[PDB]
RNA sequence: GGGGAUGUAGCUCAACUGAUAGAGCACCUGAUUUGCACUCAGGAGGUUGAGGGUUUGAGACCCUUCAUCUCCACCA
RNA sequence: UUUGGUGCCCAUGUCGCUGUGGAAACACCUGGUUCCAUUUCGAACCCAGCAGUUAAGCACAGUGGAGCCGAAUGUAGCUGUUUCAGUGAGAAUAGGAAAGCACCAAGC
RNA sequence: CGGUCGCCUCCUAAAAGGUAACGGAGGCGUACAAAGGUACCUUCAGUACGGUUGGAAAUCGUAUGUAGAGUGUAAUGGUGUAAGGGUGCUUGACUGUGAGACAUACAGGUCGAACAGGUGAGAAAUCAGGUCAUAGUGAUCCGGUGGUCCAGUAUGGAAUGG
RNA sequence: UGGAGGUAAAGCUACUGAAUGUAUGAUGGCGCCACCUAGGCGUACUGAAUACAAUUAAACUCUGAAUGCCAUUUAUUUUA
């Protein structure tokens, strides 16, 4: 199978609470999406992390 | 339970990822034929309407 | 030989020949036609034969026509395979002649050879043949 | 424009007479000028689309918006998602300035400008121009793209009889061969 | 390719079957039509597919096509469906952008008591 | 629409032989450019 | 899953450790024989694997990656 | 009752042809200086006004041309029992058909 | 010996669903930061006519045409003001859940009203828990990584676990 | 009594293929004209357009049952 798979983390408590699909070959840049964390219980930005 | 809508939805019911008919109140159920040449399938549930 | 150009599916399923007569049932076009009474399988090459035999006792002005057409393919399995290992090759085409069918038809041309030219038409074919004619 | 006022005045009464229009605004009304000087080129030499455009912004005063294929042609090395042609479309006063600059000033430098007509109109009532060359349009310099190429200028009308467009076009005076 | 009323019918079929298909409450539809001379406005519900309250320019005996009237407009049907006791509404247009004529309309409802 | 570079300024135009000063729109030099084939200067029109 | 190292003319390679990219081969030209090669010399062929960081000074030092290699590991 | 708006309907509601109409309204129309807009065009959308207008659209009358609908009889398939009793199509036909049902505002 | 072994679409499948054969035809082990979400606007392909390069067929204008166009894909079903195309703003391709149902031997799968938190679009109503729908997937054990309001073999840690 | 369906049948101007025969026959079509290359036209014609009249289909449908299926109403029966 192929791994088009990436996890997204916090940026406040810098934790790894999601995961969602990118294209490395097709998309090179790095996701910067703004979501909900359970730790900070408010809208936060989550970067893509290895 | 199908896959494209071969019956479309009327009052109280609703759709689903899956074009899945399922209801939103308490009735009975009822089919009804509309559409040109009447080839539409309707459903609804027509709610209890007990009204004392 | 009268085949198809081209079948969508080269292997399809039989058609029944049990039943009445769905479409060319009446002489439409010539006027004397050879009416079936025993639906049957008849295949192409049966056709040229009937069809060469009309013909050879033609004249120079007569004309014929034929209705039927051998639309569909049988198969074949090769001899000494046991069954299996998928459906057999198409080998033959035959026409579905139900009972009532108008197979051939001729017209513009005296009646004693037409009555003879049918009847050495039908008994090329395993169906059992009758004359008929026209509504006026 | 005061020749606007003279199309007004003039188109109204000599049409009306020609054939008892009941109503003033049966006489016929020109719509739209469409302009398309396309190539495919862009599928190449994409520079040179560009300077396309702004020449026919010099030559109408309304930018060209560049026009898409809707299919994929190989042999033409052409496919979906390019731009290869521009459209303008004038109107209002613009329209009429740009039609009378072209039949005053530009169409008789044309080499030799000895008409068509009568074979051009649509069977609708419209009009195609197709242009030879761009040089001869007074608002261009002599530097412009490496290749030259002419012009499909185009006219509508409000009615839709060949004919009542033939008898606007005599009254606005469109230098053709008896038409 | 059409004209200007035909494009607003086809505006005013689709905004009519998203209501239908998502008005769950059962809200009092509140239909604003504006013309080239006036714009009138009118209260329908389709659960029962009758008119509870109207109102138009031709009803207030006004030179309409201004937003100044637009304002009376809107206060008298906001108050005609104040006194029918219902304040639950949604607004639709005719078909038209929502603006100008049609904004104040809306905004003149709205401060004069109802819902939407 | 407007906020354009390339404005449309009513220049007036002169021919030889027939003056006919035609004032149109155009995005040139706001000043008498000669042009020296007309349309009165042609044969065809007369 | 780590640890190290390598990436430079089209190819094969020096790497010109910061005080401002070179050689053989590939190709063009010249000479060069009765002819073919051979032979000699010029020219051309470089955005230093890519991005970021620091000094006045980095392809060159630091960080990050990409591809390659050799090692180890390598009981779902 | 008529005009204008709108919902329900989804051609027996269409497409087209021939005429008539505007009092109020519907519309074209007059302009882009304002709010707003063009992948470029006040074309459209949006403004503020009704000078002109019955071509349009729109509304009425006629039009069986195209499209649409389609009776009864009979027949093909079915259920039983018969080798006859019901069930009864499709196609074809006589023929119908120039929409209909409600709500609102105005002169009626 | 050759062929096949999981999942999806059609026919056989006998107008509910289900129904086999080494029966007849095909695909899949994905793709999209937009092809998601929202608001607004907008609607075929082809053909006829007229027009420089330009040609049977590139683009333009107009008409005709009721889907033969598009809907990423193998088919089926759906969908022509839509679920297709464009633009603006965005990331709901959310967190904790979940009454009630479909289909099922189990394990698993599918739809989902509604509640709380905090958001996006929109004037608002409303919509958003990934895409028009159905393939795009692998149990347990074992070990690794991050967090952690749990444990820490006398006690405090650590090791090692949860 | 209500509803879902698309089979039997039937039909192919209501599509997709197969495809009888024919109405006229555009065009392509041979020769002749006409031209060096296309045509008009006698073309021993073929072929479009549309049609008439007739056909075929498990993977064709503008249609189209009965039986069967689900639910409900009434009567009766059994504690499954
Ligand atoms: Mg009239
Ligand atoms: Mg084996
Ligand atoms: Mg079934
Ligand atoms: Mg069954
Ligand atoms: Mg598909
Ligand atoms: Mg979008
Ligand atoms: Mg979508
Ligand atoms: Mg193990
Ligand atoms: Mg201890
Ligand atoms: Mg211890
Ligand atoms: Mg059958
Ligand atoms: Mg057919
Ligand atoms: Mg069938
Ligand atoms: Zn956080
Ligand atoms: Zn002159």
């Amino acid at each position: 199978a192929v791994k088009r798979s990436t996890r997204l983390g916090c940026n406040d408590c810098r934790e790894i609470n999601y995961l969602t699909f990118k294209n490395v070959k097709k998309n090179p840049e790095k996701l910067a999406l703004n979501k909900f964390c359970s730790r900070c219980r408010k809208v936060v930005v989550h970067k893509e992390v290895k | 339970r199908q896959r494209g809508t071969r019956v479309y939805p009327g009052v109280n019911v609703g759709l689903g990822s899956d074009d899945t008919l399922f209801a939103l109140s308490d009735g009975l159920v009822k089919y009804q034929k509309f559409g040109p040449k009447q080839g539409k399938t309707r459903v609804s549930v027509v709610k209890h309407k007990l009204d004392a | 030989m009268l085949q198809p150009k081209r079948t969508k599916y080269r292997k399809p399923h039989n058609v029944s020949y049990e039943g009445k007569a769905k479409g060319n049932s009446y002489v439409a076009f010539g006027e004397y036609g050879l009416v079936a009474t025993k639906g049957n399988w008849i295949d192409a090459r049966a056709i040229e034969s009937a069809r060469i035999a009309i013909s050879k006792c033609l004249g120079k002005t007569g004309k014929m026509w034929i209705r039927i057409f051998p639309h569909m393919s049988k198969t074949k399995k090769p001899l000494e395979v046991r069954m299996g290992s998928g459906k057999g090759n198409p080998e033959f085409w035959v026409a579905v002649v139900k009972q009532g069918t108008v197979m051939f038809e001729v017209a513009n041309i005296p009646e004693s050879q037409m009555i003879k030219a049918l009847t050495r038409a039908g008994h090329k074919l395993p169906v059992t043949w009758k004359i008929l004619k026209r509504e006026e | 424009n005061n020749l606007k006022a003279h199309y007004q005045k003039t188109i109204a009464k000599e049409l009306q007479k020609s054939f008892a229009f009941s109503s003033i605004m049966q006489v016929p009304r020109l719509e739209k000028i469409v302009i398309n000087m396309g190539v495919g080129d862009a599928i190449r030499d994409s520079k040179f689309l560009e300077s396309a455009l702004n020449e026919l912004h010099l030559i109408s005063g309304q930018k060209p918006v560049a026009t898409k294929a809707k299919n994929a042609i190989s042999t033409y090395k052409l496919r979906a998602g390019q731009l290869i042609g521009c459209k303008v479309t004038l109107r209002g006063e613009r329209m009429w300035a740009f039609l009378e600059k072209l039949i005053y000033v530009a169409l008789p430098r044309v080499r030799d400008f000895r008409g068509l007509s009568l074979k051009s109109f649509d069977g609708r009532g419209n009009y195609t121009i197709g242009i030879k060359e761009q040089i001869i349009f007074p608002e261009i310099v002599y530097d412009d793209i490496k290749r030259i190429r002419g012009f499909d200028v185009t006219l509508v009308t409000s009615t839709n009889k060949d004919s009542e467009a033939l008898a606007l076009l005599r009254a606005l005076n469109l230098p053709l061969v008896k038409g | 390719m059409k004209t200007r009323t035909e494009q607003r019918r086809l505006r005013h079929k689709r905004i009519v079957k998203k209501i239908r298909a998502t008005n769950h409450d059962n809200r009092v539809v509140l239909m604003v039509i504006k013309s080239l001379n006036h714009i009138s406005v009118q209260a329908w519900d389709f659960s029962q597919n009758i008119v509870l309250a109207s109102s138009s320019s031709l009803a207030l005996k006004l030179k309409n096509g201004n937003k100044d009237n637009a304002k009376l407009v809107g206060q008298d049907i906001a108050d005609k469906l104040v006194k029918l006791k219902l304040t639950n509404v949604v607004f639709d247009t005719g078909g038209s952008k929502y603006h100008g004529r049609i904004a104040a309309l809306a905004e003149a409802a709205r401060e004069r008591g109802l819902n939407f | 629409k407007k906020d354009f570079h390339f404005p449309s300024q009513s220049v007036s135009f002169k021919c030889a032989s027939c003056s006919n000063s035609f004032t149109i729109e155009s995005t040139l030099k706001q000043k008498e450019i000669t042009i020296d084939i007309c349309g009165k200067c042609h044969p065809f029109y007369i």
